[PDB]
This record gives structure tokens, C-alpha cells and sequence, in this order.
């Protein structure tokens, strides 16, 4: 569905992506939409920022805390809008 | 609140008649079926199927 | 409404729920009758008032 | 357990049953009379017609 690729040891808010504009819904139409994070999503290392559309880096990340769960190092999160109702994939990997 | 997707059932053929249908169902599952008449009365019913 | 001229003729198009048809039709203010019998319809069901 | 069937359900009339005020939207019953009146401007004298 999406796919990007963080490198390890990020400081606190770099980049990763550009999720509106790769979906080729469009800037300045969304904030009314809805644009939301879903409720059973949003692991705790990344942040949504509801205006541009691009992806942040929470907390420094850890490779021995996050696959020591899910041995194929990976992350997982969704968004969705309104009127009318969408929804969303994407997927984050750390390399090495 | 959120949103979440749910299945569609598979389309019926009808068969006309003096005054009436007739519906020829296909269902793997339970499913439900509503009907009621556009006058002074209503004359509704309901019910759940499962099979063809 | 309709677009007139010296000589011609003009179709239009009605729907009835009587047997037979005996109305009178006005074009300009001018009156005219028409009658003929009326056939029973085909179909049973259709979706429309 | 043991509701019933909702009034979206069992309304006569076929109407839409709708809240956030409560109303029923487009039924069908019954005649309705209306008075009107028509500005003077739109009407054409005969010898033009």
C-alpha cells in the first residue's frame, strides 16, 4: 500500500515521508475533511502533523527494543478522512 | 468514533407476475430482509435467511 | 409550448388511465376533440408513479 | 433483547424518519389548495399573439 525506510538512530523529528503528496490528494482541502490518525494504530516513535502531510520521528528509535516483538523489523499505521470515508496503509522499516 | 468496512450479498432476479414478485435468494450466511407498502398500511416484515 | 409557421403539423406525446380517449385539446386558444380506443398495457411491473 | 424493529421500518406513507431535530421527510397524503398572484408584466395583450 505505502512504503518508506528510517534509518537507525534519528533525533527527534528528521523526516520520513510525504504522505498527502504521494496520494495526490491535495494540500489546503484536507484540514476540513478530517484528517485524522486511526484509534488501533500510532505506534509511539512517529507523529502525524495535520497540515502538510509529512511524517515526523517521535523518539530516538531503538532497534533492540522495537523487533524484539516483531522479528521482521516493521512498523504499522493508518489514517482516514471524511466525506466521503477513506482508508489508509502504511509501512515503516528500520535499516541497518 | 472510527470507520470500518463491512461485505455486500449478491444481487436477487425478480420474476413478474399479475400483482406480485417473486425473489430468488443466494446467501452463505444470515442476512436480513425488510419490506414494507407505500400506503395507509404498512404490513412489514422481517426476517433472516440462509441458504439459496 | 411549440414553434408555429404558415403550414405543418406537430406530434406530441400523453399518457391516459382510461379505456378510451375523449378529451379536447387547446393550441392558441383554439379547440379540437379526439377519439379512439385504447389497448390494455403489456408489463406488470414497472418503477414509476 | 427484545426492541423491535426501528420506526425507519414501519412508517406508513413511505416517508424518511430523520433526527438532530426530529422530522419525517417527503410523505405522500392528501391535497393541498394555493392562491396566487401573477405581476401584470408578464402577460401579452392578444394582437400580438
Amino acid at each position: 500500500q505505502l512504503h518508506y525506510t528510517v534509518q537507525e538512530e534519528q533525533e527527534h523529528g528528521t523526516f520520513v515521508g510525504n504522505i498527502a503528496e504521494d496520494l495526490g490528494l491535495d494540500i489546503t482541502k484536507l484540514s476540513a475533511r478530517g484528517f485524522q490518525t486511526v484509534p488501533n494504530s500510532r505506534t509511539p516513535y512517529l507523529d502525524l502533523n495535520l497540515e502538510t502531510g509529512v511524517l515526523y520521528v517521535n523518539e530516538k528509535i531503538d532497534r533492540e527494543q522495537i523487533c524484539k516483538q516483531s522479528p521482521s523489523c516493521v512498523l504499522h499505521l493508518e489514517v482516514f478522512l471524511e466525506n466521503p470515508l477513506e482508508l489508509f496503509q502504511v509501512e515503516i522499516e528500520v535499516l541497518d | 468514533p472510527t470507520v470500518c468496512p463491512v461485505p455486500l450479498a449478491h444481487t436477487p432476479t425478480v420474476t413478474k407476475w399479475f400483482k406480485g414478485i417473486t425473489l430468488h435468494l443466494t446467501a452463505m450466511r444470515p442476512t436480513l430482509l425488510t419490506t414494507r407498502k407505500l400506503g395507509l398500511r404498512a404490513d412489514a416484515t422481517a426476517e433472516w435467511i440462509t441458504g439459496s | 409550448t411549440t414553434h408555429v409557421t404558415a403550414v405543418g403539423s406537430i406530434t406530441l406525446h400523453f399518457s391516459t388511465s382510461s379505456p378510451q380517449a375523449n378529451f379536447i385539446v387547446s393550441l392558441c386558444g383554439k379547440k379540437s376533440t379526439c377519439n379512439a380506443e385504447c389497448k390494455p398495457p403489456a408489463d406488470h411491473i414497472i418503477g414509476e408513479p | 433483547n427484545n426492541s423491535g424493529r426501528p420506526l425507519q421500518e414501519t412508517a406508513p406513507f413511505g416517508c424518511k424518519i430523520e433526527v438532530e431535530p426530529l422530522r419525517a421527510s417527503n410523505c405522500a397524503y392528501g391535497h393541498i389548495p394555493i392562491s396566487i398572484d401573477i405581476p401584470d408584466a408578464a402577460f401579452v395583450r392578444s394582437s400580438e399573439s
